[PDB]
């Protein structure tokens, strides 16, 4: 489509999406020039930067700004490339119709549309980062169902997402209400 | 009918266009339509038709905004056709040019849009421009976008969102892509080939399924770094209206390992996505290098993967894949053959009009001053490429910055305009950029035109009936080759003294079939020997090929022919179809010393021999060699010829330069006393009386010798 | 015996479509021509295998597996894998070179075995590895880890698949001896097929194949197209006819609009390929095949060359009789002469006797001109002796002519050479025929016996010959009636055959300047006397007479001793 997909999504993605979330940075000791002009070390800390991560005791990279890694990686502007969508949802399915004149994977199959081998990994983003409980009476009452029964539980928990300041870039979901279904 | 003249509007609506009654008539066109008009650059746009009769018969108007986004001028001829279809824009969002916008206050949408789109109606596309004079001000926008896509007409009821940051101008100019056709000149057959070979399959995709063949696909072009082969394939994507998708080398080879292969096959799908398209691999030789060349891992995967995409495009999809590359064997051979890269382009240096176009191009937008010259500067630059003749350009602006510089405060930050219009280049800025021009195309064998006739070269009337009657005939008459069952002669050697002018015939003979024409001179050859040189035979053939009709030129081959590198230049002759128009001619001053396998039927048989110039040659000689000099009135050479028995055409230039230097010693002399604007005998007679042969007597006599031997080995 | 499973679609006007009477594979039998005997031996190694496995059970034998398909790119390799897969009709397992070696590291090698162990699974299965010089290169080629892991884990899988299940392996590769050596032993890719570059009726049978849809003009003798293009591969072919039909449509843009979308279907349909436009074609087309050696097919009898008888019966004698009667050969018990050697003076016909000798026993031909030899001393030729030898081998029976010896006899080519005839199986049809000017110079190791001991001088032409060979040149030029040319062959005497073809040819080329010169000034249909008569007034021999009299008398020591 000549650029960007254009879709509307959720608000906590738009207005994370304008911010850029640059930590910036000031003179270090060991910089070797004037006060104008930044050599290395004064340079902003990109939000993605692994060693700030690991550094504070965040194991994940708070989803957009893997985001904004990607981008930045590719996809220079005004030529080199007409966009190149960044994110795939990996799919491992074979393809059932390939067709370099072989038949359908139950009688034939190639080595175009072959599923290559999977190796499996961490991830490293996280896409919603802080689960946040409003209240302790919500989830009190549900730990009460157990203490009263003795049995276990199962709920599911509808909230809200907003950004979260503590992380960069980062995304909390505050749960209001849980509703059980009939287990 | 619909080829309606383009006119400037007198009204400033930017969604207006008045017509003619007649050709209303003819269109059945009436006041109020919305009607799409297509300019030039596939440009398209929505016009309210108002009658007016005060225009000609087949002509309408429009106004600056409407042109300038049409990409077109007034004269020109626009194709108006019914537009019933247009919605009303559900919204429409439209930021404005940050340099028009500037020093203004308050809400713009207020005060410029939104008297202009109430109880308007205009039809609004994306990519438009549209001007509001408001008071005393005048503001430009754009389209940037419109709901429904891609235009729509904004009603009343239309919402318009003007909230956005300000737009650069710098990025609509300095950007200029979509460039066409008229932004590359001295290259019309290659821009020919490509055009023919692009065009028609994507354009006119019937017509192979009407003939039912699968058009070739891959396409290859390669010639000397800074010919315009980016801008080429830049043209033709933009004109062709297709979906380009360049892709460029470094960027690809400079990610991690195992990154680059994924962006390849990401770009490969999404071209096949959106048929048509066309793809631009730039720089192929810096992802698919020779096989000698990195034998790393990550460099075997790159090529393996074009390849398997290249192979896997074999489908009814509309995908054209042009490559870029210095040389041809750079690229690895498995990407010359059957379905893939088999279709060859080569681009070689411009000739004087062709260097003409690229200047005019160029100096367009210069404030050059009236003593241009154009035409004496395309004469005297021979060999420059587009990309030094733009640096020429610059070089020349500088210098002139460089001389007005007097006037201008380095401290102060401010300029005043009175010196600004004072700048203008000049033609000795333009002589001092080449006396600091840096050519570097002609380091290695290019192709190249000649436009030598039979007027440069004297006397020799029975060479020259042989060299038509073995070269001219095969290529504008093969019809009697293939009636009377006769092959053509590939190439001939001329072999004599030094300084006959053997090159000169040679480019003659390219001239008059009008055949490319390529040189090798012995250096070359001898770096080619030693194995430093950045090409190869088998190269220079394969661009022969490529440029046929070609002639390929060897000079001083006895250097080499005196082996490996001509074992290769035997196979390559051999392997050459007959059927091409590619002729081998060598030059040599020792023909005895000549490999006899040269020397065989099917190859360099034909021995030509060269003579020194006679008494009327080295008088015509003389006369080409001082046809742009002031001469004394009255002066005779024949004299001066009469005098010259046995000179070559190099002891005659070395006459001639004598002479000059002389007159050049007197008028500087005289000038530093203070006239002689030409050249007296007495300095004609000063130089011929420091004449020198360079030819002697027993190396005249062996040519004599060896020719009568081969006059004998034929007579019977 | 021989082609005996070709004697007798695609298992499948709407009914004829049904019944096949962008994506159209299952290509046939029909798809191919000019390969009669290859696509006879792959079917015989393929099919019963496969469609009939109880003959060997009744018989008591375990069917080879492993076939390789080598020769010249373009010759219809892949086309001919996927016709014979298609009638076959069994699982279809595909493996591409590239395709695998464009995998992460890691994971080149599990493909393999998921590959291998699916065609197991649903037996009976063909896999095509394609390109497979890609995935196994020779050894000294590539020395990294990977390399070596993909190609040990390629001959494990190969020598774990020998057992009862009904799969059959098939590789190609343009270099025989590209491939990795441990590829080629027994209960591996043991037989070898050699695709070679078609003759006449091949090129005829691609270009009917190919040219079965354009829009061909009533003007179009695609026999004479078939005789005059020599050396093209079917890739070349299919290109000229793209190439033509493009020259066609370019001519016809005349009348077309390129800036309407939609063109006039009077025009689309008023598309017609001209015999001008093949030719055309044929101009612009460069095939790059017999670049390197190359087995083709040669039609020479002993009627293109004059005169010597006894040299035809002497080399009729050699070659025939054991080809035609080995049996009364293996009645005597002695085994037949290996090779021959020519010698005599230059443009004797030396190439065309080689010819012929093939002919008659209907064996391919193998040449290596001077330059290749050349090539290979200098170690820059792609190929190898080796390489020769092997695909002389696997295009049993087969004659190879090694032109002008002496320029490597004048070594390690030579003993290369010496060890590969030496190795030569001793009943196999591998005849070696060795062309060369200076006797004297060649390395007296090569003429021991059991090598090119048989030494065969080729004299000048003769008045006979002469006059035969000058007949020959000019049959199929246009000549003035009534014109004689005894005059002119006795008046040739010690003209060698080269001298005649530049006579004839001097001859022409005054002809069609003559006409050239008529039809601007506007009549010359013929060659008349004239012209013949100019051009013997400078044409003159090319052999001087010392290089005669050392001729003569190296025949008279060799009948002496
Ligand atoms: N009988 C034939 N012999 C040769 N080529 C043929 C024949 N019939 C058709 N062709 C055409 O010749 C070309 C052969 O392509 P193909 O991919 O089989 O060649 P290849 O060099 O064997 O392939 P590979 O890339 O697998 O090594 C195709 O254009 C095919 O249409
Ligand atoms: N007609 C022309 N022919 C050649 N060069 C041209 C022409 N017109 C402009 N140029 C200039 O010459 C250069 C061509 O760059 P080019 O060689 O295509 O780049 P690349 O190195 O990517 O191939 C540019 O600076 C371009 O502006
Ligand atoms: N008719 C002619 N005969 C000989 N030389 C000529 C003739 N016309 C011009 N020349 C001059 O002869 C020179 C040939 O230079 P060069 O190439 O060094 O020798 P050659 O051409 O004999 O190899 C050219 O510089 C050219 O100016
Ligand atoms: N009987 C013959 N004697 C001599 N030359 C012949 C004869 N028949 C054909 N020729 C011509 O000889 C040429 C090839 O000569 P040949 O001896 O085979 O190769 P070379 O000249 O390299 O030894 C061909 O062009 C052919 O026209
Ligand atoms: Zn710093
Ligand atoms: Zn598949």
């Amino acid at each position: 489509r000549y650029g960007p997909l254009r879709i509307k999504e959720l608000a906590v993605d738009e207005e994370l999406e304008k911010e850029d979330g640059l930590i910036p940075r000031q003179k270090s000791k060991l910089c070797k020039h004037g006060d104008r002009g930044m050599c290395e070390y004064c340079s902003p800390l990109p939000p993605w930067d692994k060693e700030y991560h690991e550094k504070n005791k965040i194991k994940h990279i708070s989803f957009h700004s893997y985001l904004k890694k990607l981008n930045e990686n590719a996809n220079k502007k005004e030529n080199g490339s007409s966009y190149i969508s960044p994110l795939s949802e990996p799919d491992f399915r074979i393809n059932k119709r390939c067709h370099n004149g072989h038949e359908p994977w139950p009688r034939g199959i190639c080595s175009k549309c072959q599923p290559s081998a999977i190796t499996l990994q961490q991830q490293e983003f996280r896409m919603v980062d802080h689960v946040e409980f409003q209240k302790s009476e919500i989830i009190n009452e549900f730990i009460q169902a157990w203490r009263y029964t003795g049995m276990q539980r199962f709920g599911y928990m509808y909230g809200s997402y907003s950004k979260y300041d503590n992380t960069p870039l980062g995304i909390k979901a505050v749960v209001e209400a849980i509703y059980e279904p009939p287990q | 009918d619909n080829m309606l003249l383009v006119d400037d509007a007198i009204n400033d609506d930017n969604s207006v266009i008045a017509i003619n009654s007649n050709t209303m008539d003819k269109l059945e066109l009436f006041r109020g339509d919305t009607v799409l008009v297509k300019g030039k650059k596939r440009k398209d746009t929505v016009l309210i038709v108002l009658i007016d009769d005060e225009l000609e018969d087949g002509a309408c108007r429009i106004n600056r905004v409407v042109r300038n986004n049409l990409r077109i001028r007034l004269g020109d001829l626009v194709t108006i056709h019914p537009c019933p279809d247009i919605k009303y824009a559900t919204r429409i969002s439209v930021l404005p040019i940050a340099d028009t916008i500037e020093g203004i206050t308050g809400n713009l949408f207020d005060v410029f849009l939104k008297p202009y789109f109430v109880e308007a109606y205009r039809p609004v596309r994306k990519g438009d421009h549209f001007v509001v004079r408001g008071g005393m001000r005048q503001v430009e926008f754009k389209v940037v976008d419109v709901e429904p896509e891609e235009y729509a007409v904004v009603a009343q009821d239309t919402i318009i969102h003007w909230e956005g940051e300000p737009i650069n101008r710098e990025d609509e100019e300095n950007n200029m892509n979509e460039v066409g056709y008229d932004d590359i000149g001295g290259c019309r057959k290659q821009m020919a080939q490509i055009r023919e070979m692009v065009e028609l399959p994507l354009r006119h995709p019937q017509l192979f399924k009407a003939i039912g063949i699968k058009p070739p696909r891959g396409v290859l072009m390669y010639g000397p770094p800074g010919t315009g082969k980016t801008l080429m394939a830049r043209a033709v994507a933009n004109e062709t209206g297709a979906f380009f998708f360049l892709i460029n080398g470094p960027e690809v080879m400079s990610k991690m390992a195992g990154e680059s292969e994924s962006n390849l096959r990401k770009a490969f799908e999404e071209a096949e996505k959106n048929a048509p398209a066309i793809i631009f691999i730039d720089e192929i030789d810096s992802i698919a290098p020779k096989r000698d060349k990195t034998n790393g891992e990550v460099e075997r995967r790159v090529v393996s993967q074009l390849l398997t995409l290249m192979d896997g495009m074999k489908a009814r999809s509309n995908v054209v894949v042009i490559a870029a590359t210095n040389r041809p064997n750079s690229i690895d051979p498995a990407l010359r053959r059957f379905g893939r890269f088999d279709r060859e382009v080569d681009i070689g240096i411009p000739d004087a009009t062709g260097r003409l176009e690229v200047l005019r191009i160029h100096t367009k937008n210069m404030k050059l001053a009236d003593d241009v010259d154009l035409e004496a500067l395309a004469a005297e630059t021979h060999g420059y490429v587009g990309a030094d003749i733009a640096s020429l350009c610059s070089e020349a602006a500088m210098q002139q910055i460089r001389e007005k510089m007097d006037l201008i405060d380095l401290d102060e930050d401010e300029i005043d305009a009175e010196v600004l219009d004072s700048l203008g280049v000049t033609m000795d800025n333009f002589r001092f950029a080449l006396g600091n021009s840096n050519p570097s195309a002609l380091r290695e064998t290019v192709v190249e035109s000649v436009n030598v006739t039979w007027d440069d070269v004297g006397g020799l009337d029975e060479i020259k009936e042989e060299l038509k009657e073995t070269v001219e005939y095969p290529v504008l008459h093969p019809d009697q080759y293939t009636k009377f069952g006769l092959s053509p002669s590939k190439g001939v050697l001329f072999y004599g003294p030094p300084g006959t002018g053997k090159t000169l015939l040679a480019k003659a003979v390219a001239t008059e079939v009008s055949a490319n024409f390529i040189s090798v001179k012995g250096p070359e050859l001898l770096s080619m020997w030693y194995g430093e040189s950045e090409s190869n035979i088998r190269d220079i053939f394969d661009k022969a090929r490529a440029a046929a009709p070609t002639v390929v030129f060897l000079d001083e081959l006895d250097s080499i022919a005196k082996d490996r590198v001509v074992n290769q230049l035997l196979t390559e002759m051999d392997g050459m179809n007959a059927k091409k128009n590619v002729f081998v001619i060598g030059a040599t001053n020792r023909p005895d010393q000549i490999d006899p396998a040269i020397l065989r039927p099917g190859r360099l048989d034909q021995l030509i021999y060269v003579p020194l110039p006679d008494e009327n040659a080295r008088l015509s000689i003389l006369n080409a060699q001082l046809r742009k000099t002031p001469l004394e009135p009255g002066l005779e050479l024949t004299a001066i010829a009469k005098a010259t028995q046995g000179f070559s055409g190099a002891d005659l230039l070395y006459i001639v330069q004598r002479a000059a230097k002389y007159a050049i010693k007197d008028s500087i002399e005289a000038h530093r006393q203070h006239p002689v604007p030409y050249i007296t005998k007495e300095h004609f007679a000063e130089a011929m009386k420091t004449a020198k042969r360079s030819v002697s007597d027993a190396e005249l006599r062996r040519y004599e010798a060896y020719s009568q031997q081969m006059k004998a080995s034929r007579g019977q």
